[PDB]
């Protein structure tokens, strides 16, 4: 009954206070960033400026320090993503963590991070962590529906009659390979 | 108070023993000498590398079970990989090293087992008559089937004054069961233990058809694997669907061969269907 929105809404209100960073377990289809940015600006007013929505990529590894270090003191909350990027920085920001459980140093200051589910994560941040997966509906209609939605309104309303009748049946064809998947050998044979 | 890891082994180990594991080991010297290596066909050879690679799978099975036997009761170094093959024991897996000799099939050990006796009474029945072929051989219970299927081309090869190359394999089903007693007919051998899933051959009619709602698995009648001459050119049959047989149910690398099969539906309806033939479904009667 809860979707998705009301349980990040519910989860970053009632627990999450501060040295419990939230992470986002993603798969391929989702966008943590959208959902996490509507939630922030009904709590508090947040023109994105308050609190930053950082992209970990290399070089803005040493930003990234200065403003989660920023954000403590201050208290406003520092959005992470794409966290599995940098194997090395994650063993460095684990130390940084453990300096501000002690320290303890404004109250309403959060860190939400989200990684791609690999191997070579540390465990001492996914484990002080309150975890969430926000997993796309799986099905032939949901993937179907998905396949569309990709396609933006404007490009293929302007396409003509025919080629607009091809994409569909495309759209449906790469729907029937990723539901095949889902049976194991009597459906591919191969991941 | 439910039976130990240790002692579920032990069981298996005197079921193991009380059954003649170590009279099942075959003797290369006595069988090769039974054959006069002048009349040897190409079948003698290919049983002769089976019982080869089905006599070094038997014996690690027996020694690794000696052995854990041997350090269970009596004062022995407990080795890693013997704590891991009583582990897979008592779970009821086939062990890592027992799987990677011979068959890659995925079955219940107590299943394997069951199989693994019915691949030594194929062998059992080759060892008394080399030279006479058993009439329907059992396709399902080789090592490498593959090498099997050479083997009644080469016996064409022989027969017929052209090259084994050109040979491709082709598969007539049978309406007559394992019955029958007409062995080995001039250009084929006679083969069972093929069973197709995604679809159900009919048995009257003799075609592939749509699978009954509820039964997974039709497992096909006698199939007398014909040696012919390929196409001259690249040509596509309405008529015949060209099914993938596999070892396992898993279907991945375990490719055998593809067989051709009568179907009157369009044969685009059974590539979608994924319909393939399987050697091993836990579906074998007995």
């Amino acid at each position: 009954k809860l979707a998705f929105s009301e349980i990040l809404e519910s989860v970053i209100n009632e627990d999450s206070e501060s040295t419990i960073p939230i992470f986002f377990i993603l798969s391929p289809g989702s966008d943590p960033v959208k959902e996490v940015e509507k939630i922030a600006k009904k709590k508090r007013i947040e023109p994105g400026k308050n609190f930053f929505n950082i992209a970990l990529g290399q070089g803005q590894d040493e930003i990234a320090r200065r403003r989660i270090e920023e954000g403590n003191k201050e208290g406003h909350w520092v959005m992470l993503q794409n966290i599995h990027l940098m194997p090395t920085w994650l063993i460095e920001l684990e130390k940084i963590l453990d300096s501000y459980s002690g320290e303890a140093g404004n109250s309403e200051f959060r860190l939400f991070l989200s990684a791609e589910p690999s191997t070579g994560i540390p465990i001492g941040i996914l484990d002080r962590s309150i975890k969430l997966t926000n997993e796309p509906p799986a099905g032939l209609k949901a993937n179907m529906k998905r396949a569309w939605t990709y396609f933006s309104k404007e490009e293929i309303e302007d396409k003509d009659p025919k080629i607009k009748s091809i994409l569909f049946a495309l759209c449906f064809f790469h729907s029937t390979l990723i539901e095949r998947r889902r049976f194991g050998p009597k459906g591919w044979n191969m991941s | 108070i439910k039976s130990s890891n240790e002692m579920a082994s032990d069981l298996i180990k005197q079921l193991l023993e009380d059954s003649e594991l170590k009279n099942k080991i075959f003797n290369m010297e006595e069988i090769k000498n039974k054959i006069d290596a002048e009349n040897k066909g190409p079948y003698q050879n290919v049983f002769l590398q089976e019982i080869e690679y089905m006599n070094a799978l038997l014996s690690e099975i027996v020694k690794d079970l000696e052995e854990i036997g041997q350090g269970l009761s009596g004062l022995l170094t407990v080795s890693e990989n013997m704590e891991m093959i009583i582990e897979s024991i008592a779970l009821s897996r086939v062990p890592a090293s027992w799987q990677k000799l011979a068959y890659p099939s995925k079955r219940g050990l107590q299943s394997w087992l069951a199989n693994l006796f019915q691949r030594i009474e194929q062998l059992n029945i080759f060892r008394d008559d080399p030279y006479s072929i058993p009439r329907v051989v059992m396709i399902s219970r080789f090592f490498n089937p593959q090498s099997f299927l050479t083997a009644i081309m080469q016996v064409i090869s022989r027969a017929k004054a052209y090259e084994l190359n050109k040979l491709y394999i082709q598969t007539e089903i049978t309406k007559r069961s394992i019955e029958e007693i007409e062995g080995a007919a001039k250009e084929g051998a006679y083969v069972y233990g093929f069973i197709l899933e995604g679809a159900r051959w009919d048995y009257q009619l003799g075609q592939l058809e749509e699978s009954k709602p509820k039964e997974m698995f039709s497992v096909l009648p006698v199939t007398y694997c014909k040696a012919i001459p390929l196409p001259p050119e690249g040509k596509e049959d309405k008529s015949l669907y060209q099914c993938p047989v596999y070892k396992t149910e898993d279907r991945g690398n375990t490719y055998v061969f593809t067989a051709q099969l009568k179907t009157r539906f369009p044969p685009r309806k059974w590539i979608l269907a994924g319909v393939a033939i399987i050697m091993d479904v836990e579906g074998v009667s007995d």
